[PDB]
C-alpha cells in the first residue's frame, strides 16, 4: 500500500489508499454517483481508463501521508477555493 | 513510612529520595524503588540541574551489571506516570543523554506520540511571543516540553 | 464506517470511522443522544488546521510499531499556536 | 477562530445549560444539532480571562441534582402498597442518566477535578472530598432515597420470597432490579 491521495471536488474532500475504473467505484460508493457520470480533471488533463496510477505518473514515494498529491473529480456535471488564508 | 514522605528530605543539591535511591553512592533496588512508589512519590521532581529520574538511570554506564535490573526501574518509571521529554538547564532529552546504545534502544519499546508534543516544540525551537495569549494551563506545559 | 466532519468555515471533510476515533471528544460526542441515526458539526474550527488534524490520523496509524525508523511532522511556524489550542480542545 | 480565552457571565450561560441538562436525567428527546455545540460552552467557563468558574459550576450543578433526589423522595414515600414497582421505574431511568451526563463533563474531570483529589495511596494506610461527576449522582441515590427507606423495601421482600416458597409467581425481572441495585 504506497499512495495516499485526496480525491478533492468543490466543496468537500475524500480521503482514500489498481486503474482509475475502481477510482470511479470507490467516488461511487461514498457519493453514490454513477461510474459514467464521474470521471477525473487529473492536473489539466482527463486521465485515461484501464491504465493503473502507476502509469498515470504519480510515484509513491512523493506521495506519502504528510504531503498528499491532489486529484481534480469535479466531473459531476452531466457526464462529464483554497482551504483559507492563515492569519 | 509515608509520615516521612509526606514533608520533602531533600538534601545537597535538591535532590530527592528518588534520586539518591537510584544512583550509584543502592546503585539500583528493584525492591526499594517499588515500595518507595507504592508509598507516594512525586515521578515527576525538579533538582538544581532540573534532571528528572530517568535522566540518572540513563548513565548508568554499566549495561552489562544488571542487564535484568535494569529493565525494572524503566518500566516501574514508565508506569504510574512519567514524561519523557523533559529539557533540563539546557536542550538535551532523556534520549539524548544516552551514553549507552543498549539503553537508547531499550527505551524505544515504551513511549507514545501525541500531536501536542509534535506542536509544542516549534513553538519553543522557533521561539515567538507564546506568553498571555494562550490559556492559563498550557503556559506550564509548553516550558518543559 | 464513514463520519462527517463539518468545519466552522464551511468546508466538509470525510474520514474513515476507526481512523476518528484516536480522540476522546469525538468518541463522547458520538454516544448518547447523539447517535445520529453521521455529522459532527464544530463550531470554532478554522479549515487550515482541520485539514492537518485529519492528516495526523493516517500518519498515526500507519507508522506505529514499525522497526523502520519513523519521518518528521512538517509543521508550518505560523500556524504552530493554533495547532495547539485545537489539540488541547480535541485531546489527541 | 473564537478559541482564545474571553470573557463570559455565569448567568446567561447557566441559564441555557439548565434545560438540555434536565431533559438527560430523564430520558426524552434533544436535536443532534444542540448536543454538539453544547460542547463548547463548558469550556468556554474553565478558561475565562478574569478568573475560572468551575468551582462555582460545580457547586451549582450538585444542588441541582440535590432537588430532583429529593422530589423523587416526596413522590415515591406517598406510594402506596405498590413501592417496588415505583422504586423500579425510577432507577432504571436515573441509571442511564448518569453515564449520559458523565461524558458532558468530562473536560472537568479530566483537567480540573482529579487534580486537587486524593490520591489513591492517601486513601490507604489512613493519612492522607472533590469527586467526580457522574460518581457523584450515585451517592446521592444512596443517602436520601434508600437509607431512609430500607424498613419497607427490606419487609416487603422478605415476604414475597416466602410466598413464593409456599407456592406463588413473582415476576422475576422486577425483583432482580432491585437485589441489583445494591
Amino acid at each position: 500500500m504506497d499512495v495516499f491521495l485526496m480525491i478533492r471536488r468543490h466543496k468537500t474532500t475524500i480521503f482514500t489508499d489498481s486503474t482509475v475504473f475502481e477510482l470511479k467505484r470507490i467516488v461511487e460508493g461514498i457519493l453514490k454517483r454513477p461510474p459514467d457520470e464521474q470521471r477525473l480533471y487529473k492536473d489539466d488533463q482527463l486521465l485515461d481508463d484501464g491504465k493503473t496510477l502507476g502509469e498515470c505518473g504519480f510515484t509513491s514515494q512523493t506521495a506519502r501521508p504528510q504531503a498528499p498529491a491532489t486529484v481534480g473529480l469535479a466531473f459531476r456535471a452531466d457526464d462529464t477555493e483554497p482551504f483559507s488564508s492563515p492569519p | 513510612i509515608y509520615n516521612l514522605i509526606h514533608l520533602d528530605p531533600r538534601t545537597r543539591e535538591g535532590f530527592t529520595l528518588l534520586h539518591l535511591a537510584v544512583n550509584s553512592n543502592s546503585f539500583p533496588n528493584a525492591l526499594v524503588t517499588k515500595l518507595l512508589l507504592d508509598c507516594g512519590a512525586e515521578v515527576n521532581a525538579v533538582d538544581n540541574e532540573g534532571n528528572s529520574a530517568l535522566h540518572i538511570i540513563v548513565q548508568y554506564n554499566r549495561p552489562i551489571s544488571d542487564f535484568l535490573t535494569l529493565h525494572s526501574i524503566i518500566i516501574s518509571l514508565v508506569e504510574a506516570g512519567a514524561h519523557t521529554d523533559m529539557t533540563n538547564k539546557q536542550n538535551k532529552t532523556p534520549l539524548d543523554k544516552s551514553t549507552t546504545g543498549v539503553s537508547e534502544i531499550l527505551l524505544k519499546t515504551q513511549m507514545k506520540m501525541s500531536l501536542k508534543c509534535l506542536a509544542a516544540r516549534a513553538v519553543r525551537a522557533n521561539d515567538i511571543n507564546y506568553q498571555d495569549q494562550i490559556p492559563r494551563t498550557l503556559e506550564e506545559f509548553v516550558g518543559f516540553h | 464506517m464513514y463520519v462527517k466532519l463539518i468545519s466552522s468555515d464551511g468546508h466538509e471533510f470525510i474520514v474513515k470511522r476507526e481512523h476518528a476515533l484516536t480522540s476522546g471528544t469525538i468518541k463522547a460526542m458520538l454516544s448518547g443522544p447523539g447517535q445520529f441515526a453521521n455529522e459532527v458539526n464544530f463550531r470554532e474550527i478554522p479549515s487550515h488546521v482541520l485539514s492537518k488534524v485529519c492528516m495526523y490520523f493516517t500518519y498515526k496509524v500507519r507508522y506505529t510499531n514499525s522497526s523502520t525508523e519513523i519521518p518528521e511532522f512538517p509543521i508550518a511556524p505560523e500556524i504552530a499556536l493554533e495547532l495547539l489550542m485545537a489539540a488541547n480542545f480535541l485531546d489527541c | 477562530m473564537s478559541l482564545k480565552p474571553r470573557v463570559v457571565d455565569f448567568d446567561e450561560t447557566w441559564n441555557k445549560l439548565l434545560t438540555t441538562i434536565k431533559a438527560v436525567v430523564m430520558l426524552e428527546y434533544v436535536e443532534r444539532a444542540t448536543w454538539n455545540d453544547r460542547f463548547s460552552d463548558i469550556y468556554a467557563l474553565c478558561v475565562a480571562y478574569p478568573e475560572p468558574l468551575g468551582e462555582r459550576l460545580y457547586t451549582e450543578t450538585k444542588i441541582f441534582l440535590e432537588n430532583h433526589v429529593r422530589h423523587l423522595h416526596k413522590r415515591v414515600l406517598e406510594s402506596e402498597e405498590q413501592v417496588l414497582v415505583m422504586y423500579h421505574r425510577y432507577w432504571e431511568e436515573y441509571s442511564k442518566g448518569a453515564d449520559y451526563m458523565d461524558c458532558l463533563y468530562r473536560y472537568l474531570n479530566t483537567q480540573f477535578i482529579k487534580k486537587n483529589k486524593l490520591t489513591e495511596a492517601d486513601l490507604q494506610y489512613g493519612y492522607g472530598p472533590l469527586m467526580e461527576i457522574g460518581e457523584l449522582a450515585l451517592d446521592m441515590w444512596r443517602k436520601l432515597m434508600v437509607e431512609p427507606l430500607q424498613a419497607i423495601l427490606i419487609r416487603m421482600l422478605l415476604r414475597e420470597i416466602k410466598n413464593d416458597r409456599g407456592g406463588e409467581d413473582p415476576n422475576q425481572k422486577v425483583i432482580h432490579g432491585v437485589i441489583n441495585s445494591f
